[PDB]
RNA sequence: AGCUUGACUGCGAGCGUGACGGCGCGAGCAGGUGCGAAAGCAGGUCAUAGUGAUCCGGUGGUUCUGAAUGGAAGGGCCAUC
RNA sequence: UUGAGCCUUGAUGUGUAGGAUAGGUGGGAGGCUUUGAAGUGUGGACGCCAGUCUGCAUGGAGCCGACCUUGAAAUACCACCCUUUAAUGUUUGAUGUUCUAACGUUGACCCGUAAUCCGGGUUGCGGACAGUGUCUGGUGGGUAGUUUGACUGGGGCGGUC
RNA sequence: GUUUAUUAAAAACACAGCACUGUGCAAACACGAAAGUGGACGUAUACGGUGUGACGCCUGCCCGGUGCCGGAAGGUUAAU
RNA sequence: UUUUGUAUAAUGGGUCAGCGACUUAUAUUCUGUAGCAAGGUUAACCGAAUAGGGGAGCCGAAGGGAAACCGAGUCUUAACUGGGCGUUAAGUUGCAGGGUAUAGACCCGAAACCCGGUGAUCUAGCCAUGGGCAGGUUGAAGGUUGGGUAACACUAACUGGAGGACCGAACCGACUAAUGUUGAAAAAUUAGCGGAUGACUUGUGGCUGGGGGUGAAAGGCCAAUCAAACCGGGAGAUAGCU
RNA sequence: AGGGUGACAGCCCCGUACACAAAAAUGCACAUGCUGUGAGCUCGAUGAGUAGGGCGGGACACGUGGUAUCCUGUCUGAAUA
RNA sequence: UAAGGUGAUAUGAACCGUUAUAACCGGCGAUUUCCGAAUGGGGAAACCCAGUGUGUUUCGACACACUAUCAUUAACUGAAUCCAUAGGUUAAUGAGGCGAACCGGGGGAACUGAAACAUCUAAGUACCCCGAGGAAAAGAAAUCAACCGAGAUUCCCCCAG
């Protein structure tokens, strides 16, 4: 599903607001890719469904930290 | 994103230089073919820690070539067991192995590759202008003498 | 026609007319003004139409308020849109 | 390639007395030369057609200072500069051309695998485009929720409030 | 041929034929938040949508309005 | 019952028996009544449990002013000869009742809107796999032979067996009339009628689902009432109407 | 207390007040063995794509209001007692 | 615990028992077909059909046991591709389904009220979905206060319509 496997970011919901506010409900989905990352010490890639967010936490922390996450969360990649 | 880098990378600097640079380039390209790493101050106190280290070493190295440079100049004559023919010249000749193992075991440890001779592997009697490298750029001299065995 | 700003500010005994919200008439009182020698007259126009509640917001004023305290924002009050 | 900043470093001056198109302010007695000048033969650019900067070749033992004028000095030379101009170096854009490495592949192939799914791998074709997320202008009876007054010799029309 | 099973079978719908118009294939279009699928194991002599309605003789004028197609200079104009 | 007015030929009731409609909770005010009285009363809770404890609170004995604030006054205005509201009526807590508020708020009753399910055993369209069409006509293309032509054209006989072709049972349909209409039947029966090798008809099973399907298009059909199915729920929707 | 008994029962029956009871399994409690868990001490360390912010929404009694606080779909992004 | 018993309609029959294996009551065991999560595969529930291993004074098929999926772990294996990794088999352990209300969370109406209606209301209600426990959730201040101080969370009464 919509579902950042680094983040956890989901759809969400919400309204549209007219300029007379009339609400309609609405999602807000993530900024999803997928997106393939060198992981240097498995001589291998890894293909993750990230947010862009989810890619600045990699930028960040580094593939292999985040990947460590997804082991303890019982998550496989 | 700030990097350092790791091999030297056209336009941005060489090993060790700190750059900031576009992310898609860094993470696509700049880290996982091994030419940079992140900023991280673990990683740049790393390079800090490698920089200084290196200066040490560098300063070192250069107080223990110096030394060696003094030490040159502080024999500056030397004999080696030399076959003299008739009318002046050796029978043999006098290389950089012959000058070097004079001076290692006449004081100073120079090794044959510092010796530097131009034309010559003197080839007649007589006393010599002998220059050395010791270091990339600190150089000194000795004088030569064949004694005629 | 001359001089002029009473087309004044604060009030108001007592009345009229309204289911109400309201609307009207009002001598007199205080301050200050115009006209008249003076008595006096003037709170718009001979009178009766010419109008839009509240909310929200704008502008000016202000011995009010001001979320720890000093301010400020916002609110009130008075004037007005 | 290019507009707007930067930096080296090079172009450029007709108050008059004159060796004559006097750049102000300073160090200021030797610079400049064979890493090759004076001189003439010509090329270019600027221009007040007075001359100025300047490539090439030829040439081969000089152009030089208080030597006097001029408010201010030697084209012997040197430093921050301005009158302006060019071009190498930089930040951000603008635009374009390529690239490959994100990403796309509903081309071929290999393995998982006696599989027209899927995944990994190879390769070809594309490629920072396409596409998607958030925001944003337009469109939108396709869908949706509603409004669309009262009086009235019935209602509606007309009229009215 | 079809149709209001149960008051209408018809002149209504369809029809072969005609025209306009979209569509270069991962087609347009359609069912699907998506994946997947129909179109089609088709490929412009094909597929969709719209109108007309065998055939014969034919189908004139109007682009101001509304709709659509094309345009880049100017004005106006969103987030930022 | 409803009405200006009903013996009214306006409504409702065949009759009897049983059931069937102004309640309940919490706020609030007034009346009656009781307690205490410038005071009255406690709530949760404790509890020795209808006692007693608990006075946190609430109402009242003070108002005026938008407020600061002043205070039996206050505000208005620079100030009132004054003017507005107040000062000179005892309240409070139970208990019964009258009203109101929030709640279904006196009972019954819509047409409908929303949500989650169940339905293609009827019927629409499609998919796969099977079955069916007595009997009688017409006689396309093609082919052979003959005549014919320079050669084709053409032409006669024969052969051949096309078609949403013709007549007509089964089978499919449903144009007219009578009957029936508390039927034999919630759509038929009788006499006639149209299609009947086709865009035919039919068995078995499958697929499409409700703002959805399917529709040679009638708003037709989707299990005997479809301009939005059926069941359950929001649900006692709402009903200024009867 | 209540019920039953041929009509209405303290004394007919079953009960009721009170007093008692478990071979076996189980609850809960103190005690204790066990495998495991670590106690107190000194010197440290102190939660970053986070707080904050722009855009769209949502939540706070609070409907964008002069609107603090919270969450975050999207783009960003600190200080370090 | 017992002098009466073999549940009911519900008799009768044939029997059991009376001082302690009649019956009756309670604790613990045994047995517990088939369907059903249903779990060897299938399926129109209570049925159809298997593989492997064991057993036959008869070693036939009949009978008995195991064999679903997923997750964690381990052993043995093992590609594209050299190592590796994916994959594959087996074993151990766990899960699955059901069911009142309360409970945390993901989604989330409309009628209705506003005497129409769209902001607003109904209401984070009805409903759908996921998950847990005897309770759940929450919880030891980057909380309040107001210059005095308080000292996590939860619930009740006030503050106050
Ligand atoms: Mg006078
Ligand atoms: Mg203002
Ligand atoms: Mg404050
Ligand atoms: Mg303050
Ligand atoms: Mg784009
Ligand atoms: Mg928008
Ligand atoms: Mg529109
Ligand atoms: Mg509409
Ligand atoms: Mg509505
Ligand atoms: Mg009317
Ligand atoms: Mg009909
Ligand atoms: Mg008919
Ligand atoms: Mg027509
Ligand atoms: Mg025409
Ligand atoms: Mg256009
Ligand atoms: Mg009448
Ligand atoms: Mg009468
Ligand atoms: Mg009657
Ligand atoms: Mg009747
Ligand atoms: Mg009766
Ligand atoms: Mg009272
Ligand atoms: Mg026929
Ligand atoms: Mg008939
Ligand atoms: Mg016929
Ligand atoms: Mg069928
Ligand atoms: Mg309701
Ligand atoms: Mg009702
Ligand atoms: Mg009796
Ligand atoms: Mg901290
Ligand atoms: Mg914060
Ligand atoms: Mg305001
Ligand atoms: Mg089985
Ligand atoms: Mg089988
Ligand atoms: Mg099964
Ligand atoms: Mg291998
Ligand atoms: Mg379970
Ligand atoms: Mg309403
Ligand atoms: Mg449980
Ligand atoms: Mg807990
Ligand atoms: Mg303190």
């Amino acid at each position: 599903s919509r579902v950042c496997q680094v983040t956890g970011k989901r759809p969400v919901t919400g309204n549209n607001r007219s300029h007379a506010l009339n609400a309609t409900k609405r999602r807000f989905l993530p900024n999803l890719h997928s997106h393939r990352f060198w992981v240097e010490s498995e001589k291998r890639f890894v293909t993750l469904r990230v947010s862009a967010k989810g890619m600045r936490v990699i930028d960040k922390k580094g593939i292999d930290t985040v990947l460590a996450e997804l082991r303890a969360r019982g998550e496989k990649y | 994103m700030q990097v350092i880098l790791l091999d030297k990378v056209a336009n941005l600097g060489s090993l060790g230089d700190q750059v900031n640079v576009k992310a898609g380039y860094a993470r696509n390209f700049l880290v996982p073919q091994g030419k940079a790493v992140p900023a991280t101050k673990k990683n740049i106190e790393f390079f800090e820690a490698r920089r200084a280290e290196l200066e040490a070493k560098l300063a070192e190295v250069l107080a223990a070539a110096n030394a060696r440079a003094e030490k040159i100049n502080a024999l500056e004559t030397v004999t080696i067991a030399s076959k003299a023919g008739d009318e002046g010249k050796l029978f043999g000749s006098i290389g950089t192995r012959d000058i070097a193992d004079a001076v290692t075991a006449a004081g100073v440890e120079v090794a044959k590759s510092e010796v530097r001779l131009p034309n010559g592997v003197l080839r007649t009697t007589g006393e010599h202008e002998v220059s050395f490298q010791v270091h990339s750029e600190v150089f000194a001299k000795v004088i030569v003498n064949v004694v005629a065995e």
